[PDB]
Formats: C-alpha cells, structure tokens, sequence
C-alpha cells in the first residue's frame, strides 16, 4: 500500500472540494462556480467515455444530465447517468462483443481490469436478470466502489502497489492506453478476452506504452520468451557446507 | 478524498424522510 | 544407439490389439424346434464381407430421400463438385449434352 | 464350456463350438434366467440385417452430409464399408448380451477404436448417431415393442435385459466419443 | 534462394543427372504447406504498417538510452531509419513464407548484416527486441490460423538466432 | 448495426448516388412478403425454450463423452452455461430474421466467438452440432413441417425465409469452426 | 484456491471415485501431523519483518550496483517498492504452507508476475537472490537452528516442512525467469 | 473451495495481513473435528452401491407419476439416469465430509442446478425425497458413531435447502 | 410496463431527444393491431369463469398424486386458491392483450415467481400443464376472429417460455 508511481510520477486525482458539504445544512456542498465545475465534467467526460470526442450535436442530449450535476453535487450519480444514456451504448454495446462491454465497464467506472473468470462470468449472470441497467448500477453501488471513489472524485486508474492478484495490475495496463488513445480501435473484440477464459497474462509492450513517464518502460526484456514455462520443472539448489541441496 | 463517514443516496432518503 | 523403427513398431504391438481390423466377429445361431433335445446355441466366428451390392440400395435411397427434403437441402447444403475432365471439343451437341448423358430423363412411377 | 466360448475368440480364426441339449439344460440352472438371455439374444440376430440396414441409413436421413460430393459416406464403396462396421458392433454387442459381460467387447472391438476413425478421418460424431438407432432398435426387440414386426414370446418382463443392451451400446459409444 | 526446388535441383545438378522421384516427392511437400505460410504471409502483407509500429516501440521501450544525444536514435531522421529498417526485416519474411524457405532472408537481411552494424555502431540487440517482442505477441487461432502461425514465427525464430 | 432497408442506402452512399427506383424493387418487395416474415418469426421465439431443450439434450446423445468426468458438459454449472448459449445464438438470428440482415447477428454474438470458446476449452465439432439440429428445427415451423405442434399460418410460399434462416445458422457455423 | 483436502477430492473427480480408505491414509497424516504445521508458521510470521529486510539488503550486499545511479533499487521510490514485495512474496508462501498446497501462491501472485517485471524493469537474477536468501530464513527457523532467536518448541522433526516450504520459495523462482 | 482453511486465509489476504494468531486458532478445530467426519466419509465410500439403492426407489415409491409416459421416468435410460444423479449426489456428500466444507456441493451440484432441472421437467421435489429418505434411514450407534452422525446429516440438509 | 408506446419514448428520453417520424411510425402499427387484439380482450373476459373452469382441472386431471396428504393439493383450501392462482394469469393475459405488450406478466406474474413456487414447493409443471390447456382448446373461426387466435396463443406460450 505504498505504491511508487501514484502521487509521485502520475497527477493527482480531480474531484469535488468535500463531502462534508452534505452535512452542511444551508448548502450542499462548496459552490464551485461555472469555471470550477466545467472543468471538473472535462474529467467525467474523458474518463466515462475514453478519448471519444463527442461533438456538440452529442454533448445537446447530455444537457440533462449536467443540470442535475450542477444543483446536486454528487460524482457517482453523474457517472450513474452518463452510463444509461444513448451516447454510452453507442459506442461501447453496439457493435461490440459482450466480453468487451464488460471490459470497458471496469475501465471506465473503476479503473482495473477484471480478476478473473469467475467474476467476469456473473456480470453476465446480471445481464439476464435485467440487461445492461443491471451491470451499471451493481459496478457503482459496489463495496469497492466506495471504498475508492465515492461521491467525491472522479473513478480514475489508480496505481495500489497490493493489487488481489498481480494479474489485475497487468489488465488494467492493457486497458488504459497512452493519452493518444481512445477505445474504438479494435472492431469489437475484447483484448483481455483470451487471458481471463485461459488464465495466462499480456504482452510487455502493450502495457509499458500505458506506463507513466519514468518507470523503465520496457526494459528487462531477455531476447528469450516473455511468459512462463508451466510444464516445466527446474533443479534449484542450496549450497550448504558439503554438497548442494535439491530441495523439491 | 472519499471520508469513510459518509454515505450517497441515504443522503437522498433522509431528508425526505424527516420531513415526512 | 538407439534404433527408431524396431523401439517403435514393438511399441505400437503390444499396446494396440492384434484383431481390431480383421473384421471378425461372434456370429450366434439360435436353433429351436419347441422341444428340450433341440435347442443348441453356435457361437462360431466369421470373417464378416463388406456386402457391396446391397449399399446401393441405401446409398441411393437416401439420395433421393434427401433430394425431396425441402428442408434438408437448407441446413444440410451440400459443397461444390467439380465435373470431371472431359475437353470441349467445340461443338455444343457434344460438349453440352455427351453420350453418357445422351437422351436421359427421370420417370417417375 | 463359457470358458471355451472365449477360446474360439481369442485365436484369431475360425472355430466353431456349441453346447448340446443337456448342456445347455445346465448352463439355465446354473446362471439366472437364461430362457430370457437367448431369447433376448435370438430377437436381435433374426433381424439383424434389417438393424444396419435401418440404422446407417436412418443416420443420411438426418445428416444427408455424408452423402455429399466431400463427404465420407461417398463414392460407391465407403458406404459398404460403413455398413460392414455397422454389422461389426452389432455381433459383438449381441455376443456381449449372450456371454452376459462386456469383457470380450471393450478390449477386443473397442480398443483401438477412436485412434482408427481419426486416422482414417471417419467423423466420428456421426456414428455415435448410427450406434444409438441401433440401441433404439434394440430395447424395442428385447421388450417386442417393435412396430412393425412382432414376434412370438413367452410372457413375462425383461426390463433388466434391455437395460443391459442398453448399456453395451453406450460403452460403444464411450469408446469413439 | 534456399527453397525446396532450388536445394534438389543444386544437388542434380552437382551431381549431373536428372530429378529423380525422391527429387518430385519434395516438390509434393511443397503442396501440402503452401496453404498455412501463404494465408500467414497475406495476413502479414494487410497488416503490415501496424505490425511494424508496434515491433518499433518496443525497442524503443527497453532501450530508451537511444534518444539520448550521441546514440543512434539521436535526432528525427535516424528515428525514422529504424522503422524503414524494421519494415525491411517484416517485408523479408514475407518473401520467406512465399518463396518456401530462408533464401530472402539469407540473401537480402543477414549476408553482410553484422558487418554493417558494427561499422555503423548499430547495437545489434535492438534489431532484435524488436523481433522478439513480435515472436511472442502471437495468439494462436487470432491473427493466423495454428499451422500459419507455426511457419511464421520459425523465420522469426531464425532471424533472432542469426543475429545472435 | 444494419437492417434490410439500411444495407441498399449505405452501399449507394459509397457510390455518391441517390436511391434510384432500380434499386427500389428489391425493398419494395420486402415490405409486401413483410407480413409474412414477421408471421413466421414469432414462431420461433414461442417455441424457443423447447428448442435449445431439444438442441443441446440431442448433442448429448450424439456425443455422449460430454457428461463423462472431465467432459464439457460434465456437472450442473457447466451445463446450464450450454443452455444459456444456444438461446443466445437463437436470440441472435431472430433478431437477424427479423431484421433482414445479418450485420446484428455478426458484430455481437460472433465477434470473437470462435477466440472464446477455444480459451474455455468449449469443443468446436460439437457446438457445431448444436446450431445445426437448431437449424432444422428453425426451418420446420416456417415450412410447417412440424411432428408436433402444428402452428395456424396462413397458406403460400415461405421457402425464400426458410433459405434464410438456413443462411443465417451456418453464418454461426463457419465462425466458430 | 485449494488447500491440501480439496487437492484430493479434485483428483478423484476425473475419475468419478470416492475418497475412500487408500487415499484417506495420506489426509489422516496430514490431520496427524496437524500441529506441527500450525507450530511452524508462526515460527516465521513471528519473524517476519527481521527476514525481509535481511534478505532485500543481503542482496543490496552481493550486488553493490543495484543502489548506485541506474540501480533499480535506488532511490526511497524504489526501495521501498523493493521492501513492500518481498513482504508480498513471504505473505503467500505462508499462506501456502499454511494449506499445504501451493495453488494460492500460484494464481495471485506469481500469475502473471513475469510480465509486470520486463516491463517495470525489474532485474529478475537478484530478485530471486531476495527469495533464495529468506528460503533459507525460513528453513532455519523451523528446525530452529538460527543462530540468534531459539523459540521454545517441542522436540521432533519438522524437516518435511521444511522441504515443503522450499518447494513453495522454488516456484518463485521458477515463475520470474 | 470453502472450506476452514480457505475461509481464513482469503479473509487474511483482503486485509494485506499475514496468518495470525486467530487464524491458526481455527484449524486447530479442523484438526480436532476430524475424526468425526473422516468415519462419516469412509463409511458412506464403503457403502455407497446400497444407499443409492434404497433411496432411489424411495423416490418412486412416492411419485408413481413419474413412470406416466412423457414424463421424467418415462423409459427404463431415464430411470437409469435418476439413479446416477442421486449417486452423483453422494459422491459431493462425501467430498465435503472430506474437504471439510460445503465447497464441493455449491458449485459441483447446486451452481446452475435450478436452471437445467426447471428446462428438462425434472421435479426438484423428487430430488429432495431422495435425500430426505437417507436422513431418516440413519441410526445413532450402528450405522456409525453419534458425532459421525452429526456431521452426516448437516450436509445432507444443506442440500435438501439449496433444492428447496 | 413495457409496450408499444412506451419503449419508444424511454428510448427518446434515454436518447435525450424530441420524437421524430419514426417512432411516430412505430405506433401506426399501434392501430393496427388494436381492432384484433381487443376481439380477443372481452372474448377472454366474458368467458374466463369456464376457461379456468376448463383448464384447472386439467391439472388435477394430469397430476393426481397432487391431492395427496402431505402434497401440495392437498385439501379444498388448496384446491381453490389453485384456482384462484390460475384466474390471475387470465387477469393477467386480459391486460397484455390490452397494453399490447408483455408489461403486466413481466411485473405482476413473472416478475420474482421462480423463487415462491420453489420456497412453497408449488410444482410449477402443474402451472404450464394448464396454460397448455387454453394453448390447445381454442379452435380459430368458433371462438375468436383469426388474427385474435394469433395474439391469444402469443401470451400463453410467452408464460410458458418463461415459467419453464
Ligand atoms: C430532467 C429534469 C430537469 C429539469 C426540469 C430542468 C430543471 C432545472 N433547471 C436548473 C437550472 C437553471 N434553470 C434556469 C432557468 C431559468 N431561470 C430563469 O430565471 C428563467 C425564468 C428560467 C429559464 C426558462 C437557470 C438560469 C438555471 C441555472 C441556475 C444557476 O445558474 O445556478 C436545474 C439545476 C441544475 C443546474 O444547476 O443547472 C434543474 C434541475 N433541468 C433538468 O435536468
Ligand atoms: C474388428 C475390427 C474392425 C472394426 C472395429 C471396424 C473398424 C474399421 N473401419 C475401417 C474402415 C472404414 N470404416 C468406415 C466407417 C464409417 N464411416 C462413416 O462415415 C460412418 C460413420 C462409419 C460407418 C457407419 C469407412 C467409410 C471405412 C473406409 C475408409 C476408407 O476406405 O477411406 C477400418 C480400416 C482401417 C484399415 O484397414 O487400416 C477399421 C479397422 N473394422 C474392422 O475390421
Ligand atoms: C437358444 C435357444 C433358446 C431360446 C430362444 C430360449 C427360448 C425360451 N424361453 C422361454 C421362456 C421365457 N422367455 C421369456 C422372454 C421374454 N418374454 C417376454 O415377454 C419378452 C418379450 C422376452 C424377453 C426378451 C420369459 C419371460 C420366459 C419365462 C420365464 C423363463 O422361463 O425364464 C421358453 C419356455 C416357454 C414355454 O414354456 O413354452 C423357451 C423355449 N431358450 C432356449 O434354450
Ligand atoms: C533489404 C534489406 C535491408 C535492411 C534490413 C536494412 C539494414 C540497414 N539498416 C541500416 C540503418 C539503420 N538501422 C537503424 C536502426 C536502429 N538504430 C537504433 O537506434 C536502434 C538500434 C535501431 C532502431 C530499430 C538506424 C538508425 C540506421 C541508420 C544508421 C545511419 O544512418 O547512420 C543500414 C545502413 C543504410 C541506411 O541508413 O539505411 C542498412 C543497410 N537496409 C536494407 O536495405
Ligand atoms: C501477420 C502478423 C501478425 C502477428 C505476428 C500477430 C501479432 C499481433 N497480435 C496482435 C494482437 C493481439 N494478440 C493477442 C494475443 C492473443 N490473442 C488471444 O486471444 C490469445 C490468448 C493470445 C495468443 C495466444 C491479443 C490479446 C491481442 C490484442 C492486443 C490489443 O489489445 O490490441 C496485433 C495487433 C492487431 C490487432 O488489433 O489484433 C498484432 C500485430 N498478428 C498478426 O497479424
Ligand atoms: C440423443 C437423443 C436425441 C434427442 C433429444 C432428439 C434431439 C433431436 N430432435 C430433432 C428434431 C426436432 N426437434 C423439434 C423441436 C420441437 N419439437 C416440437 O414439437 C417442439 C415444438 C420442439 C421442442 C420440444 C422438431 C419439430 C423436430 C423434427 C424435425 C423438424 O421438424 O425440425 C433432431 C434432428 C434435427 C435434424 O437433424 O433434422 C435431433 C437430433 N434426437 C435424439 O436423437
Ligand atoms: C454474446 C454472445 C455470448 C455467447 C455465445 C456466450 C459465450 C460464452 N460462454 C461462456 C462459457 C461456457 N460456455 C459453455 C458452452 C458449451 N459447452 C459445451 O460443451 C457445448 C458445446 C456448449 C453449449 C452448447 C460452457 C460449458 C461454459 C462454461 C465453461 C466453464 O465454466 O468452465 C463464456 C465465458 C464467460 C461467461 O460465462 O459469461 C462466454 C463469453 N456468452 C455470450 O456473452
Ligand atoms: C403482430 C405480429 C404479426 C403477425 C404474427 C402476422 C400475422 C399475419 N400473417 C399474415 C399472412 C401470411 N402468413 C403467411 C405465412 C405462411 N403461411 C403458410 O402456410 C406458411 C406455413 C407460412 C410461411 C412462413 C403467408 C403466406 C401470408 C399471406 C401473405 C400476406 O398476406 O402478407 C397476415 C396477413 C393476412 C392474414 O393471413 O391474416 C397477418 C396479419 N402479421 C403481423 O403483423
Ligand atoms: C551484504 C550484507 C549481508 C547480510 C544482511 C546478510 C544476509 C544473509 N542472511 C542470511 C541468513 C539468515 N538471516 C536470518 C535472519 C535473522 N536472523 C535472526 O536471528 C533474526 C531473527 C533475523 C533477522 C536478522 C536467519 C535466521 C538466517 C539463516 C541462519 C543462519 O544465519 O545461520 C544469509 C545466508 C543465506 C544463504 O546462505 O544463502 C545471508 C547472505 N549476509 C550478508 O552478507
Ligand atoms: C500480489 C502480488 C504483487 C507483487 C509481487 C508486487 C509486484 C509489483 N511490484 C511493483 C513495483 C516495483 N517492484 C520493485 C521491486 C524490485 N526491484 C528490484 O530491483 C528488486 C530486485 C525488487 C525488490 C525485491 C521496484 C523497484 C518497483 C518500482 C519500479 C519503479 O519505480 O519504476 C508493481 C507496480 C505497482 C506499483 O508499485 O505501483 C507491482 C504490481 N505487487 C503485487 O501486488
Ligand atoms: C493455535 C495455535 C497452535 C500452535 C502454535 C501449535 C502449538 C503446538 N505445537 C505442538 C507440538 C509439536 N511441535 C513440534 C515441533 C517442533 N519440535 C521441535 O523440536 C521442532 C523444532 C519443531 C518443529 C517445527 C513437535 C515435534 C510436536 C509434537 C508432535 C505432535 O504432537 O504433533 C503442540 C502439541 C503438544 C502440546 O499440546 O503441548 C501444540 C499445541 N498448535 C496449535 O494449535
Ligand atoms: C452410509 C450410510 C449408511 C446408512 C444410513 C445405512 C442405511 C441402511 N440401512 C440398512 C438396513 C437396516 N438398518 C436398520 C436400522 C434401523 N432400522 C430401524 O428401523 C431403526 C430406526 C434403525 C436402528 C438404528 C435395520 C433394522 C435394517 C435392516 C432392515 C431394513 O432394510 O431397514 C441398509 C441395508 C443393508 C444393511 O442391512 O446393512 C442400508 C444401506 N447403511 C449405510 O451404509
Ligand atoms: C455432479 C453432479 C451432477 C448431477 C446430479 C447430474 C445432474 C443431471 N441429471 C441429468 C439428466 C436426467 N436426470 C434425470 C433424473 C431424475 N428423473 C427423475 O424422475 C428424478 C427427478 C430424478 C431421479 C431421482 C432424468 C430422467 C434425466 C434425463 C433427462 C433428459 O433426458 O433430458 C442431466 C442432464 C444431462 C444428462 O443426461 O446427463 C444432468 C446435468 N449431472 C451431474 O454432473
Ligand atoms: C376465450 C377463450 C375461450 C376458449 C379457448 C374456449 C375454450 C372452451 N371450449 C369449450 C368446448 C368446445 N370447444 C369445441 C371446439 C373445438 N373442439 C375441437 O375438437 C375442434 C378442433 C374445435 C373447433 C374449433 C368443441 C367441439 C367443444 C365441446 C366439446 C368439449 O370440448 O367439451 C368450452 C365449453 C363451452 C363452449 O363451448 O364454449 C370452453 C370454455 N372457449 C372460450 O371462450
């Protein structure tokens, strides 16, 4: 929980000034004003959309959504209904693959990439019990949800340094690219789709691109294979005082 | 930044439950 | 050192049984006239013979039971057989229609 | 003499053996129900030229795929080689019905069974489809629910023996899945 | 070019006589392969400006001292010598998986290739990072098929022990 | 996504051209058969349970080395994931049907389809066998040649949306083989 | 995750058995034995923070350039992201002793862990330097002849656990070469 | 699984913490509870040919509806299918008197169980008339001893409530 | 409730949007249907004391191990909330055929019905051998013009499909 990139080489988190403004009872919440609040919903609408570039003939039928965000503050029912609009699922449901639509929604709601199979395998188990509304509003009334983001700041990739598995640091680089780097350029198709079914991991060059500005990316390539071996068996051995010790 | 004392739409219930 | 050919033919002759394609096969007769000194059962082995004639008539049946589904000739289409090598000679009465083909026409009764 | 009905298996060749009528009077008495068991026995093998002959043809008539100029029951002489392979596991299923084991079934028809359709390229999901006609047909002969022919039978119950060539045809079936 | 016709016909026509039927059962081979090397070299031929964008950076990545003033990466148009010298490499395996054997990359990559390098103070691990990284970033049944993808990543595997 | 009508108006945008009445006559006779497309798809999605019912409990008994130990289909989580797969891919071409083309069915259900079910271990020969005994089950309610329930139609010609389906379900075919 | 009884009943599951007495006799001495596990983990949680940082800056001894300018252990930044992992590693080793099953260790941390090194830059000869030196930390705690820190135990051998737990520090090796 | 041991160390691993004090607490009575469910597991593995027997005819005896044609034990295979599903049952009963848990019921027989036995017409109180038989049919002192008992019937209920 | 007219304006509010001409067209086919799918409305509802009449026994005719004691039918309590949970369905069906969607069995009927049925152990095979009934027992031109027997016999078997 130390984690040597995440206020050091990378920026720091944007969000609103507190969440002891809902306590407040003559406001509900610092009153940001209309050069501090637009710029805050510039990093709701690069983070829930990638790198889109919705036009201003797109931006006209979120004109509700800003309008409720700009009278009651709160950060998670602003991504809540960015999520259910028409502009969300024409560009991540339409002509995608299911397993990428749900890849998008762990990049865009909570910075990670998913863990596993079996947790991949009941956001599909929420499709059918209610569509594509059922995997938005579990993602954002999760437990993890709250404990990282809350109201409060944008859900942005957070660098943790004692990630669950150390699989889950490896997606979440695939899915967030570069800044030059928005999420239509594949033409549907899940990058992470093979390694969750199969359980091996990612290529080092496709997330040492998404790494910040300096952390070596991409040293420490031997010019042999990059991924492990699982049938094989090596003799490592101890030196003690007489012999050397095979200890298997 | 997220205050662990704190909640998002019991905020919304309450208080249109004490002025019921 | 080693010899590949005798390591692997003994190999392959101890795991794989020595009577899979021989083509025989326990054929039982059953002989009985009502009474109690009547009643043997034969189990000899035969040989049995790929019988050559009677496939035509379920190979042929069945090309024409599958000619007359509506609704197997889509879902079960067949792929794109080339015709064999005849060489066009230049005259249509020949290339179009050739003697094997010469005045044929099916009946149906 | 069920010891020397393996005998005539084993070598390879042809050998005939036979029990009498007061041979046989000791084999009923000895195991259970052996009345059942040839007659079980004789209402496949009076109709097994009629069982092939229904059950690789009933397997075009649902996959005419076979048939198909690229198929594998094509070209004049690999459906009478399908239909010899047809009558190969039906004697050796009524043979394992008659000895009351499938001890001479498995090691003798079916092994080696799956690596030699693979080879050839025999698709193998379809004959699974031939070998489950042939059970159909076979639990109709055994309890003389067949529709179209009937036969004369001492009355009685033999669910137990259909259950049996039942389960014979699914140890084919096992074997080439 | 070392292929499969021109190694059985230099070595009838070294020894003076004709092809014999072990020199047009090779040609047989020949049959039975060209179909996975050549949908591996078509699929390489479509996609070759994005292939080659990716390899780039990722000797660009590990060695990222290449930028610094002094090296062989130091200004705008020995960055762009890199990739037109990668692209070459891919072009050459392309030719391999048509041709049917190393010829296009023994003649025209690898004759001659160490020399160069050494001369000019190319550090030859970095011709290579590039190629390995695109060795391992191959899905089996994704880009090519699994016997396309056996053929293309063996004249990858030989340019890296070539170099090495 | 893409239907009938928007096929005939994005291929003549890549022309510059305006939808003349030579391209017309095919879409104006799509909405004259176009009672008769809706009346036979809603023959499938009412006896679509009973279906992949049909459909996945049929590729058992062709392969029955699915509920063996380590088959695919071996305990009760994987096996309701095979039921809920053939009611997608059924979900999908009458979505298909439907609209009259099959760009829906294409970019959603079978966008990596065949890179997902190798990653599981799915088996390709017999998820094949699953989209294909539900494709003549597909192309019996429009034929009405069905054994059992028979549906009330109205009489003609429904052999171009029976060659349709058949189209569509082989699409499924050649994407995961 | 599996822990050492759940290792035995997935290998009786490809064959459909039981678990009966012949397999029984390995998980009663498991059970029989039970206390010595349970002695000797906390023989090395209670030690834990004195082996990590011998062990990281026992590596920094053999290898004086890993904390000179283009070390990559060199600045507060990088050393303690070099001191938080090798606690990481001890924390999953003791979990895997504590099942007697390495499945944990295998699947969330050391899936994967080869890819985040050659792109983070991580020297991966002296990281397994880091494990190889607290491997036989842990090895001399158990069968407690450390040459400071004798804890009170009872008297037997514990050396199948102590070669159990060096096949657990070997798989880590094994994962980031 | 789930299982004591899994339970303890997955919530150990959430925290960030090493096992402590309360966490080797716990398989302590792992250790101590052994014997009981290790007599319950390698009786029902001895024995498992006639307590299938039994309880597969307890189903039919109350349901006669089932040998109705069209329905669930219509032929002499579907009867032969319903004595290999509740054997199938046995067998988890075993693995978690083994494992110590409930793990390999919840996800080898009750995950999904609801969706196919509700599209194939099997009647889940068929299933729980089978289960419920071989609860009674258990005495104290004979058939094993009176805390192997305990341990047998707790999961042969939690399977009779997951079905129900 | 969802319908014809109101999966056209959810998808312009969710659009974000004014209707335009065609979600105006949308419910031209509104008036369509509605001369047929309101024949079949007052045929259901002047009739729908027999037809349940006609249609619960005959799960009482299929199933009768259901009035045994200790079963789930087992006294006339049972027997006429039986008829009662059958009534609602019609009720039900009556106000698809009104709304022209599947809105109020998708919300009142379906809507959580897999886990009461299995918690009371209300067999819901017994549910759809009844629906089957009505399925089976309208003849076309005697009870209801021919188009209403088409929008009838849509709403049973949408039970069917999602009760089983
Ligand atoms: C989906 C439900 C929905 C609505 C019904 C509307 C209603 C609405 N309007 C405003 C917000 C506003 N509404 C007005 C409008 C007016 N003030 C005037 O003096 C004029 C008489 C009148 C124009 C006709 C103005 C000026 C603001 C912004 C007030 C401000 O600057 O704080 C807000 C607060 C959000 C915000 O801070 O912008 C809401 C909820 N918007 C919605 O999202
Ligand atoms: C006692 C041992 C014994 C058997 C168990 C069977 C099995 C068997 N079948 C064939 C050989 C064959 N088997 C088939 C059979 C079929 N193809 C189909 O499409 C259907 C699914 C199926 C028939 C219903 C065919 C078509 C061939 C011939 C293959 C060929 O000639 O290319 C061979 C030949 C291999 C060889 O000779 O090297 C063998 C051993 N025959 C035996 O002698
Ligand atoms: C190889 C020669 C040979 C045979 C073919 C059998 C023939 C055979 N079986 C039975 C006698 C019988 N056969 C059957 C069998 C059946 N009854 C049914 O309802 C089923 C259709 C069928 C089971 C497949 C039964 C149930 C009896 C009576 C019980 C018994 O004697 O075993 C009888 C005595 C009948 C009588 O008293 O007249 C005879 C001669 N035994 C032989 O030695
Ligand atoms: C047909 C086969 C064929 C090839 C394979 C290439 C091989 C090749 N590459 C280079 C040339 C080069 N190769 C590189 C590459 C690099 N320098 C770096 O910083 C990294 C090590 C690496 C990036 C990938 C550079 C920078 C040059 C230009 C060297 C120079 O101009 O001094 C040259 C010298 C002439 C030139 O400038 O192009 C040749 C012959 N050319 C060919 O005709
Ligand atoms: C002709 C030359 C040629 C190659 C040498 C390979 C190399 C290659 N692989 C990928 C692309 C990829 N390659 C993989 C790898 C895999 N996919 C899986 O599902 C498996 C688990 C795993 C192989 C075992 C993945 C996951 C991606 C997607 C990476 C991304 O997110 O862009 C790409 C980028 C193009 C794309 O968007 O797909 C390229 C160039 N492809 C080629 O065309
Ligand atoms: C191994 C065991 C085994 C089975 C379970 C069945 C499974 C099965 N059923 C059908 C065949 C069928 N399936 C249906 C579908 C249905 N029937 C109805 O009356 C309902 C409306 C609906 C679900 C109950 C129909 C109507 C047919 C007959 C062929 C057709 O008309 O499509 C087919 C073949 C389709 C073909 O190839 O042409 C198969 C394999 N067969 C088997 O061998
Ligand atoms: C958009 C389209 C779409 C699909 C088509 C399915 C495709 C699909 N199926 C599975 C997952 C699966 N799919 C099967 C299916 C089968 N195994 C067999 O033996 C049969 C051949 C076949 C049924 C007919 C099984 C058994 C699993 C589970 C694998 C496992 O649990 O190990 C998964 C993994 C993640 C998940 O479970 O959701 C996916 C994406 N899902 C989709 O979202
Ligand atoms: C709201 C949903 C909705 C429907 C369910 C249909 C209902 C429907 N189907 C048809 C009408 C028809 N339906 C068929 C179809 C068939 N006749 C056969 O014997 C074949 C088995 C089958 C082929 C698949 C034909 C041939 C017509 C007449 C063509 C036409 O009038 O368009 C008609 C026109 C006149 C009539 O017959 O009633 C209508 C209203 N329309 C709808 O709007
Ligand atoms: C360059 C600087 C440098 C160091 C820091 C040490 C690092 C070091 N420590 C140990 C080895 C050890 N380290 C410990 C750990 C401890 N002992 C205790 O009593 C404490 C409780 C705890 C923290 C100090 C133990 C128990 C051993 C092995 C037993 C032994 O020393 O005999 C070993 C031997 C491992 C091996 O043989 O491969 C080495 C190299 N040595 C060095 O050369
Ligand atoms: C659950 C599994 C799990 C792990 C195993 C670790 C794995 C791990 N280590 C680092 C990250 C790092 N790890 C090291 C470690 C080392 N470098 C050395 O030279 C030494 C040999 C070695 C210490 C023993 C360093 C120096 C960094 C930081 C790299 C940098 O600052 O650029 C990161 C990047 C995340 C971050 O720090 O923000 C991750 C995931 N974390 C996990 O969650
Ligand atoms: C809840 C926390 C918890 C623990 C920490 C352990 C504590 C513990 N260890 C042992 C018991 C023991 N511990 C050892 C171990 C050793 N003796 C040696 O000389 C070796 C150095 C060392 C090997 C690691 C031996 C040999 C026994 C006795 C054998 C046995 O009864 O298992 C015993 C049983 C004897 C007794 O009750 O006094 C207990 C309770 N058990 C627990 O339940
Ligand atoms: C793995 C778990 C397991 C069980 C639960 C039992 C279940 C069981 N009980 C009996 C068989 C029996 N069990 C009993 C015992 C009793 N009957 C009563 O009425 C009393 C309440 C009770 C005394 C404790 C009796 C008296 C018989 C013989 C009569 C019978 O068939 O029930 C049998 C028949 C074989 C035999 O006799 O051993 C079986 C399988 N056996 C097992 O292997
Ligand atoms: C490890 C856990 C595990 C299980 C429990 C079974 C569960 C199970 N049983 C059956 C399958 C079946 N199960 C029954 C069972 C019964 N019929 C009745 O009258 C009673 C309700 C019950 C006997 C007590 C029948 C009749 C079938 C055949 C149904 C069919 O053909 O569709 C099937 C369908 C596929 C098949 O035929 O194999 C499955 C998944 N499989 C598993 O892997
Ligand atoms: C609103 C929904 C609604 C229904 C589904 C039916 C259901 C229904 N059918 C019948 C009763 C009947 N219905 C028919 C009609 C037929 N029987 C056949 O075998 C022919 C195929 C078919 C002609 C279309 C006949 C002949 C009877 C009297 C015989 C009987 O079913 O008892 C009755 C008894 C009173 C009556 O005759 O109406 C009822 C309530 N009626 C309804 O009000």
């Amino acid at each position: 929980a130390f984690s040597s990139i995440q206020n050091v080489l990378t920026d720091a988190p944007l969000g609103t000034p507190s969440a002891m403004g809902f306590l407040d009872e003559r406001t509900e919440k610092p009153l940001m004003g209309p050069s501090e609040m637009d710029e805050l919903v510039y990093a709701v609408y690069k983070q829930v959309f990638g790198n889109a570039h919705i036009m201003e003939s797109e931006r006209a039928e979120l004109r509700d959504a800003e309008s409720l965000f700009r009278y009651l503050r709160d950060v998670r029912e602003f991504v809540r209904a960015l999520a259910k609009s028409n502009a969300y699922t024409s560009r991540f449901l339409q002509g995608n693959q299911q397993y990428r639509f749900f890849e998008l929604n762990f990049k865009h709601l909570l910075g990670r990439g998913p863990r596993s199979l079996e947790e991949m395998a009941s956001h599909s188990a929420l499709y059918a019990e209610g569509g594509f509304e059922a995997v938005i509003d579990a993602i954002l009334d999760s437990d993890e949800y709250a404990q990282e983001f809350g109201s409060t700041v944008v859900p942005y990739c957070r660098f943790k340094g004692e990630y669950p598995t150390n699989e889950e640091f490896n997606r979440m680089l695939v899915l967030k690219g570069a800044n030059s780097t928005s999420d239509k350029a594949g033409k549907g198709r899940s990058k992470l789709c093979y390694s969750i079914a199969a359980g091996c991991s990612q290529n080092w060059l496709s997330m040492s691109k998404a790494l910040p500005f300096g952390t070596e990316k991409g040293t420490g390539f031997n010019l042999i294979s990059s991924s492990r071996n699982p049938a094989a068996r090596p003799r490592i051995g101890t030196k003690i005082p007489g012999g050397v010790v095979f200890s298997s | 930044r997220r205050t662990v004392s704190f909640n998002a739409r019991v905020a919304r219930n309450k208080s249109q439950a004490k002025k019921i | 050192v080693v010899l590949p050919v005798a390591r692997a033919g003994l190999a392959a002759t101890a795991k794989k049984n020595q009577y899979m394609g021989t083509s025989v096969a326990p054929e039982i007769v059953l002989t009985d006239k009502g009474s109690d000194m009547s009643r043997k059962v034969k189990t000899e082995d035969k040989k049995v013979a790929a019988d050559q004639a009677a496939a035509m008539g379920i190979l042929a049946n069945m090309s024409l039971y599958a000619s007359l589904n509506p609704v197997k000739r889509m879902t079960y289409k067949a792929k794109e057989q080339a015709p064999a090598y005849v060489k066009k000679t230049g005259n249509p009465v020949e290339d179009f229609y050739p003697s094997s083909w010469r005045n044929m026409a099916p009946v149906i009764s | 003499m069920l010891d020397a009905f393996s005998r005539v298996v084993v070598n390879s060749d042809a050998k005939a053996a036979y029990v009498g009528g007061s041979d046989l009077q000791a084999l009923k008495s000895f195991i259970a129900d052996g009345n059942k068991r040839l007659d079980a026995v004789n209402s496949i093998v009076s109709n097994a030229s009629c069982m092939v002959s229904d059950a690789v043809s009933g397997m075009i008539c649902e996959n005419p795929g076979l048939i198909s100029p690229g198929g594998n029951c094509y070209t004049n002489r690999r459906m009478a080689a399908c239909l010899r392979d047809g009558e190969i596991i039906l004697r050796y299923v009524s043979y394992a019905l008659l000895a009351g084991d499938a001890s001479v079934l498995e090691d003798r028809c079916l092994n080696g069974l799956k690596e030699t359709y693979i080879a050839l390229g025999v698709p193998t999901n379809s004959s699974i489809r031939a070998v489950s006609i042939m059970k159909a047909q076979a639990v109709a002969f055994i309890t003389n629910t067949a529709t179209e022919r009937k036969m004369s039978f001492a009355a009685g119950d033999c669910t137990s023996l259909a259950s049996e060539v039942a389960s014979y045809f699914d140890r084919v079936g096992a074997a080439i899945s | 070019m070392k292929s499969v016709i021109t190694t059985v016909v230099s070595a009838a026509d070294a020894a003076g006589r004709f092809p014999s039927n072990s020199d047009l059962e090779s040609i047989q081979g020949n049959i039975q392969r060209s179909a996975a090397r050549l949908e591996a070299a078509e699929k390489l031929a479509g996609n070759h400006e994005a292939v080659v964008k990716e390899a780039g950076d990722a000797c660009f990545a590990k060695y990222a001292y290449l930028k610094n003033p002094g090296e062989a990466g130091e200004n705008q148009e020995k960055i762009n010598k890199c990739y037109r010298d990668v692209d070459h490499y891919m072009r050459l395996v392309n030719y391999c998986l048509v041709v049917g054997g190393t010829g296009p990359l023994d003649e025209w990559g690898i004759a001659g290739a160490r020399e160069v390098y050494r001369t000019l103070n190319l550090p030859t691990s970095a011709y290579v990072a590039s190629i390995a990284y695109t060795r391992d970033r191959l899905c089996v049944p994704r880009d090519m098929s699994a016997q396309a993808g056996v053929e293309f990543s063996a004249y990858l595997d030989y340019l890296i022990n070539a170099l090495s």
